[PDB]
């Protein structure tokens, strides 16, 4: 009977969850960790990552 | 050595680095600092600052 | 401004063999890499030649100011098609001045 | 070794002479390439097979 309740909580927890799964994409770049780029590149090809 | 610019011999060396969660058998040179727990620090394991 | 036009059609082109001639660095083309050239084909081919000045190369590009780009032959800025270009004291360098 | 007109080849995502059927980088190649000339040891008036 309280599916639209427990929807309202699952909704809230699955967008939050999505939110910080996104966090570990490339989106083009070499590396998803930025203190590798930091670490790892100089000033102007990390800028660009 | 009578040909043009783009003729000349040219010696090509490649180094290929590994960039995996294998342990560190070879890399540089830093001076290590010792171990602290238990406090706030900026730590830097096998090249990983964090 | 005497670049002969020798448009080229109607023929099977083979474009690995174009290494063999005059020592250019790379073929340097805009808009098509040159090893797809073997199954992608095209409708004309226009041939040009020009001789021009060390620091006169870079106005043989697509899109550019100078003097080759505004006072001789200027390519456009949609320009699809391959330069070749290389260093001629060899050859065209007849001494006291090559009028 | 190679020639002057086949050190560009020398790249990842490359085809032709040498990055087809003699010597290959992968897609993914991170690392260091040094080249340079060898018109002094390499060269020989007779011809250098
Ligand atoms: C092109 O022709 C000239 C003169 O006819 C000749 O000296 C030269 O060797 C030729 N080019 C090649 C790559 O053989």
């Amino acid at each position: 009977a309280l599916g639209k309740l427990q929807d309202v909580v699952n909704h809230n927890a699955q967008a939050l969850n999505t939110l910080v799964k996104q966090l570990s994409s490339k989106f083009g770049a070499i590396s998803s960790v930025l203190n590798d780029i930091l670490s790892r590149l100089d000033k102007v090809e990390a800028e660009v990552q | 050595p009578t040909y043009g610019v783009g003729h000349q011999p040219y010696r090509v060396v490649v180094l290929s680095f590994e960039l995996l969660h294998a342990p560190a058998t070879v890399c540089g040179p830093k001076k290590s600092t010792n171990l602290v727990k238990n406090k706030c620090v900026n730590f830097n394991f096998n090249g990983l600052t964090g | 401004y005497a670049w002969n036009r020798k448009r080229i059609s109607n023929c099977v082109a083979d474009y690995s063999v174009i290494y063999n001639f005059a020592p250019f660095f790379a073929f340097k083309c805009y808009g098509v890499s040159p090893t797809k050239l073997n199954d992608l084909c095209f409708t004309n081919v226009y041939a040009d030649s020009f001789v021009i000045r060390g620091n006169e190369v870079s106005q043989i590009a697509p899109g550019q100011t100078g003097n080759i780009a505004d006072y001789n032959y200027k390519l456009p800025d949609d320009f699809t098609g391959c330069v070749i270009a290389w260093n001629s004291n060899k050859l065209d360098s007849k001494p006291s001045g090559n009028y």
